[PDB]
């Protein structure tokens, strides 16, 4: 995302595909991140940023 | 140090939620040491 933008578009949805997937796969127990509690609460938030995508590619598509 | 202590709590709690509670706390306290 740091890098740059647009085309990573797409590539976020499958990291959010990846994610959901592996959250299925490890459904009771919880994990932290350092660099804490980014469990399913921002996973419902990365979720959102895909529908905002979603969004933003659908107008993009009614403008021509 | 920090595993350590967790582990005297709940060797005290034999003789869990706050335990979960107390590992917010250590991560809160880590991401003060962080900043």
């Amino acid at each position: 995302r740091e890098v740059r933008t647009l085309r990573g578009l797409q590539k976020q949805v499958n990291s959010y595909l990846a994610c959901l997937n592996c959250l299925r796969l490890i459904r009771p127990e919880y994990a932290w991140i350092v660099q804490s509690q980014i469990e399913i609460l921002e996973l419902r938030d990365l979720e959102k940023e895909y529908v905002l995508a979603q969004t933003r590619l659908t107008l993009a598509k009614h403008n021509p | 140090g920090c595993e350590l202590e967790k582990l005297h709590t709940k060797v005290m709690s034999l003789c869990y939620t706050a335990k979960d509670r107390l590992a917010q706390s250590e991560m809160a306290k880590r991401v003060a040491n962080i900043l």
